[PDB]
């Protein structure tokens, strides 16, 4: 690949100017540079072709610019559904020398949500089926960037635990994450208090959520 | 094209067919491979206003149109800049192809003529295309390749019969040093012929005189065929297209 | 418009992944289709090709184990990777050069809607849905949809009717090489004990629906 | 023909195209070989007003129109005497060729049916023409011949949403006894499909249960196409047509 | 209408021109004003199918199409329920105007017929109407309201005509009871004259015998044009008009 | 693409007439019928009366003595004029189109203009003045009071139309002074305070009146 | 005069819910001469069905009429947050004149109850140089309408010197902001020191109250 | 004339419509009396093959085409002798009338400029005309005259705009010294309106500025109308206009 975006991601406001540029070291051959735009869970869907060119029916706030070596996509006033990630792709000969960007992930900006952290402790029938899955819920905060640690007796534990992350929600702008220790249940039938340390940005002191071993 | 047969599946080995989208790619214009990566038409075809390339596609020499298709891609579109209208001049046009034809014997290239040629009265020539066989009169299908014997005249002889029940004034040009006159009311290209070739037999080889222009109606009395004079541009289709 | 991907889900490792890319009620013949795959997480990688003329076009990679036609007959366009590992696990796009270049990625104007292809040794397998039982204001309540293959599974709350609140959050592959996941919904605490909540799971590969009914519990 | 795709060039060996003179020997409708000796049509693509055999020719059972024509010469046309309009009924007609056709495997004849044949819903029927592809669409060069699997509706049904969006008094009946329907929204039989067969299998072997006759416009929302009634008129076509 | 002259302004006053929108409202069909608030008109001008109203607008007596229009509302459209289409009979409707025209020496109402009248040849009758001028071709621009006195022929002898050159069994009736003939090669209505009045003398008073229906062509050989019996609907259309 | 425009006086003194044109940009309506209909503030829809497709006028039961419905063909408009007006008349003036030219219908009126206020008040229009609403970590909030102006309405943008989102510009309220006052604010992250530069775009059309005005801390 | 009634007068339903509004009149309707509007506020009404069942081209299936002579309903088979509007039927009885607009029906979202943002602004110096002074209170983003401000000017209550106006609910979050302004002289305003607005909402487990100091 | 009104009675009484046999003398072009005996119009609209005179006549100023029609025949056609097509240029033309108009208030002359004229951008123009109301859209009955008032753009400015999205080489004139400019996407002159005027109040006095010659389509974006200048071929119709 020589298609280098810049930047990977980015954060803007709602009404904000974004420029994503596409840069190469060998020079375009025929005006042959797209842009993309890919929505999670979502084919990638054309916006412009041939440097500048708009496809019909997207909105007239994307722009495209550029020449040879250096391109730029425009989106002139940022709306809350223009969240995905951006490719461009470029053509410098007509027999197989064409690559795709990188991508930049565009990002919608908002003020700092503490998280809600909530422990749940693993369901009957599956500690009747052999496991101990402990759930340490996180709701609605931004930004993404959150620290989760699992305490077993103040025992600090590694590698038994899995995060996960939602996307970004185009009402709130906010994220979720779970994070989820899992042991069988007869490492869990051996200790007393389950918690989950939690350390965010919206949080001036950790939020620590635990509780007491078996089906009391 | 007025006039004349079809033609056989061996002669016009460079004929080409250009096509554009819609209910099915039809048929517009022609054109003549002049290189394995290059066809030459006449620019009214194609311009002078900027053409999608995602709506045309080149097909190579076939005896029908539409049976037996294998439509080519076409990467740039060169116009010569002193065009704008067919009248005025400068009515041709380059098709850069996305891929090279692979030559045979049923396609490949037809020779350029060299800038001494004049091409006078006299000469055999042949003028190929897929167009209309009358005025407003479409090639009924099976759409054969169609072919005629047409006669060159002298361009002062043809801006005479040009001016002939016509305002224009007689110091008036119509006929211009890059065009080219051949035909008659029996024999004659018309709309869809565009860009096609007018060949003529020189010293035992054929080579483009003219691409299919303009005129006033089709095999109209006192007023031949115009086609642009190959010979004029030269050393423009030359600065794109490789020598040999 | 439409361009349809077809072929297996499920492949197991050394053998072929065949695909099909389909096209509903349109011409198609002066066009090129470009397949294009997308390894989860990651970004979009070109394979190759075929052109307006039936040329085929691959990229660096791939050249070698990967082979693209066309039946004119059935609109169809294949797609046949050889000797497949985890690295080919991806989802696997097919799209139209309006122009029917065959190596271009500048104008795919149509798309496919992708068709996620797993490598693997592994087997099919319903999920196991558990439920995340709820503790003055707000209360939180979830469901844990453990061990399925593969992927995906999705997760709706009251059939449909519990939208606002509900968060289904991405998949996660086990040491058993098993996916897993969770949704989690917020409620007032005073709806709990007059409002029954039922997370409906749905898993496509194995036909399966489970619907879980969250209560409270005492620890 | 609405919807469907174009047919492989081993089925529909029965398929014929009435051809009119001008600047070409032009397709206007369909019909299907019979007997050696005749074409099955529909009654308004020649009539009901007498018209010139100088001006027509059936075209056998090929892939596309025009490219490999062999044009055959008519000595009769027989036209349902009960036939004035397709929507009164008997659009039916019988076109007698001036040289029988020595039958291979890509040219032969369609089955008729028996009469006691009803041709019920679930039916799996075929419709195939040269003609139009959409309401005032004609079928592009190369013209191949097109086919769509069609759902057989009954009588009354069909009859019923006919009358949806009509003035026409519900007890004013539309689909008479002498037509069938079959078609939906998005498969259909459209103008220049006329004459031509609708075919279903029935144990194991094509039958023709109609021929493509009328409809308001095509593929159109409570508009099925209406196809003549093939049944209905066995003894007339055998009357002519030798068993 | 095929043959005949351009009306005087005084002559047919009952005459009406039916309008469909677009880049203006467009003259599609004539009608007669039988009643200060109804328009008689042909059914295949405003059905089978159901027509919005939107779409369309009635125009009084007037010399020329489009250059003095005051188009009126229509709030009812009654067809004739055996109605589907020309050829099978039935084609009468019936226009309800949203407002009741305000009557004149240039604007009134035509009469209809007793049941007893029976319209045979010789009778002096006119058509009347906007529409075509021959086969395939409009009334050119100014779009005078035209006129032609055609012949009335008998449903049998008409029938018979119909049946020359024709494939059609004799035994085959295509000239129904509920239709009347008029006109020859020379006279005769064409399209865009449908629901039109065919107005006849008898004894000193104008009579709506018919209502502009169908034909083969326009004044074609054996073809009179065919127009719906006025004295067939009569009992219908005193239903709803007064 | 279609549209309906009402033109006219924003503020009548009483005893006068209002004179209101509905005028049709883009495309002609020969064959059809235009209504007038009124909304009292926060009361509901009041027909006043429509002219036909055949220039037929039609008045609802109060009004057929004061009101005056026209049409010229060569101008492409329609006329409204009330008479001897009260403060009862102040209301929003809506012309509609009944597709099918009737004239007196309700039922089918698909074309709407956008609504004329029609404010009637012996009151002179005054020009408002606007305040800064100054902002105080996290999240902040910044506004502009739009105080003693008239009659309505007044129209509030934030840096040109570039700001919209956490913009509210509330409804105005009738002080004791017989003027209007209004707020509109926004809410913002603390941190782009200093760094942005917040303009609110007030416009008060009564009164030819455009004020820009820049909030600081 | 006007003789057409609709029920209810107003209704508040959840997101997804079923919504029926009955337009009632005792003259039957004349050739199915009814039709239904919604008027979103500031907004023309928008003709969404006529002739009683016709749905206008592009409005959403999710609206249906029904009905016929003196009993009319409006459907809303699955209640959306942008649905919230003042519905009104319009009926014909003759084509001269006897035409009437239903009294209206004002439809509103119900959601999950949301806690307001308090915010205090002290008066411009800008107006401080005129005779006159405003204080206002932002109450942002908040459900149900129902709120009480109070103003404590040196902890004393205040009466009558304050006018409050609502947004109208918003057609995404489904929420109201409210602003509430005091006005005083700026004798009476220099007269004191400690300016307060304290802020009662079901949302709020205890009032909150904002405040600033005089001359700061 | 694309956008624009419908014109009153009393204003452009120098307005013709250019007539051509068939069904009926349907309108083709536009022209303005210049003379009592003289028409002015575009070389296009006859030329440059010769026409037969029999094929022709020329209306002169009436609200709407074909109503109250007085035909008047022409006895030569002038073509310029530059003339060939519109884009090359001299796209001007001179009739004389068979028989000399009777002047009136209603049907009179219109003022040439002198050379000195330049017809700057802010001049007050309006081009009228019976032609096309958009791309292939025709004038619709009563087919009223339309005027529309349309902005004057100088010849480089229009010349850059015709080379935005055409191969044309820049150094490649296409608006020529002869030729003139104006129009938008919303105001225009199209086919059917050419030979007509464009007229610009210079001092309290309309003056033709322009004869309406060609341009690429109808008011699309870059591509105002093209109009022959008047003042360019002064010399020319004055050898014989007195
Ligand atoms: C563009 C191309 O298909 C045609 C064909 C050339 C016609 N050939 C002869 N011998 N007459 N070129 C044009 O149509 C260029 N324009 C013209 O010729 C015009 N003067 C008239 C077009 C017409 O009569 O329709
Ligand atoms: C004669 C033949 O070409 C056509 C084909 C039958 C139409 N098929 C379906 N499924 N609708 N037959 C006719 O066109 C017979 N006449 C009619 O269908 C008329 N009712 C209307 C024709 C039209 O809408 O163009
Ligand atoms: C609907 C109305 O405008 C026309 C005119 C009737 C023709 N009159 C005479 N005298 N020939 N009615 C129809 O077109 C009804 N259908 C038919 O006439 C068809 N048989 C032929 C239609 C045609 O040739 O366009
Ligand atoms: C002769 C006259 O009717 C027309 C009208 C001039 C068009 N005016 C504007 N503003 N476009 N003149 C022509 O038709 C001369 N030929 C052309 O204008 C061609 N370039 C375009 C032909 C076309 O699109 O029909
Ligand atoms: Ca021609
Ligand atoms: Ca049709
Ligand atoms: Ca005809």
């Amino acid at each position: 690949i020589q298609m280098t975006q810049s930047p990977s991601s980015l954060s803007a406001s709602v009404g904000d100017r974004v420029t994503i540029t596409c840069q190469s070291i060998k020079s375009v051959y025929n005006n042959r540079l797209g842009w993309y735009q890919q929505k999670p869970g979502k084919a990638p869907k054309l916006l412009i072709y041939e440097t500048s060119i708009l496809t019909s029916g997207v909105p007239s706030r994307f722009s495209g610019s550029g020449s040879g070596t250096d391109f730029t996509l425009t989106i002139s006033s940022l709306q809350p559904e223009d969240f995905a990630t951006y490719y461009c792709a470029g053509g410098f000969d007509r027999s197989g020398d064409t690559t795709f960007g990188q991508g930049t992930k565009v990002e919608i900006k908002r003020t700092v949500a503490a998280p809600s952290v909530f422990i749940f402790p693993p369901s009957d029938e599956q500690l009747k089926s052999g496991t101990a899955s402990v759930v340490c819920l996180l709701n609605n905060f931004y930004p993404r960037e959150a620290k989760v640690q699992w305490k077993v007796d103040n025992a600090l534990q590694s590698g038994n635990s899995q995060e996960s992350v939602t996307e970004q929600d185009s009402k709130d702008s906010t994220y979720s994450l779970s994070s989820t220790l899992t042991l069988s249940k007869a490492d869990y039938e051996k200790h007393k208090v389950y918690a989950c340390e939690v350390t965010h940005q919206g949080l001036s002191s950790p939020v620590t959520k635990s509780f007491n071993r078996g089906e009391c | 094209i007025v006039g004349g047969q079809e033609a056989p599946r061996s002669k016009w080995p460079w004929q080409v067919s250009l096509r554009v989208h819609g209910p099915y790619w039809m048929h517009f214009c022609g054109g003549s491979l002049i290189h394995p990566q290059w066809v030459l038409t006449a620019a009214h075809c194609v311009g002078p206003d900027v053409k999608d390339l995602a709506a045309l596609r080149v097909q190579l020499r076939e005896q029908h149109l539409y049976y037996q298709d294998q439509l080519l891609p076409v990467s740039r579109i060169i116009v010569h800049p002193q065009f704008y209208t067919a009248q005025i001049g400068a009515d041709i046009a380059l098709l850069e192809l996305e891929e090279p034809v692979n030559v045979s014997s049923h396609v490949h290239t037809v020779t350029l003529p060299p800038a001494s040629e004049t091409f006078p009265p006299g000469m055999p020539c042949w003028v190929t295309g897929w167009g209309d066989v009358d005025n407003d009169e479409r090639l009924p299908p099976p759409f054969p390749l169609k072919q005629v014997k047409v006669p060159i005249m002298e361009n002062h002889i043809c801006d005479a019969k040009y001016h002939l029940g016509a305002y224009t004034g007689d110091d008036v040009r119509i006929v211009r040093d890059d065009m080219l006159c051949a035909g008659n009311t029996r024999r004659d290209s018309c709309q869809g012929d565009s860009g096609g070739p007018l060949v003529c037999k020189v010293n035992g080889t054929w080579l483009q005189a003219g691409v299919v222009s303009w005129g006033e109606g089709c095999a109209q009395p006192n007023r031949p065929g115009i086609y642009t004079r190959v010979t004029y541009y030269l050393d423009w289709i030359h600065h794109y297209v490789p020598k040999k | 418009v439409q361009l349809v991907e077809s072929g297996p889900g499920l492949v197991k490792p050394s053998e072929t992944l065949s695909l099909t890319c389909t096209v509903s009620r349109f011409s198609l013949i002066g066009y090129a289709i470009t397949w294009i795959r997308q390894p989860p997480g990651k970004g979009l990688e070109w394979i190759g090709g075929i052109s307006s003329a039936a040329t085929t076009f691959y990229s660096s990679w791939a050249k070698s184990r990967v082979t693209i036609s066309v039946d004119t007959s059935k609109n169809q366009f294949s797609l046949k990777l050889s000797s497949v590992t985890a690295a080919d696990t991806a989802v696997y796009y097919c799209a139209r050069d309006p122009r029917g270049y065959g190596a271009a990625l500048d104008r795919l104007d149509l798309w496919g809607q992708g068709t996620l292809v797993t490598v693997s040794s592994a087997s099919t397998k319903g999920p196991s849905v558990f439920p995340l039982a709820p503790s003055g204001g707000t209360a939180a309540l979830g469901c844990l949809v453990k061990d399925y293959f593969p992927e995906p599974v999705t997760v709706s709350w009251n059939s449909g009717a519990l939208t606002s609140g509900v968060h289904t959050f991405p998949a996660v592959l086990q040491s058993s090489g098993l996916y897993s996941l969770s949704s989690v919904v917020t409620v007032p605490s005073s709806s709990l004990g007059t409002q029954t909540y039922i997370c409906n799971v749905n898993h496509k590969p194995s036909n399966t629906k489970v619907d879980k009914k969250v209560e409270p519990k005492s620890c």
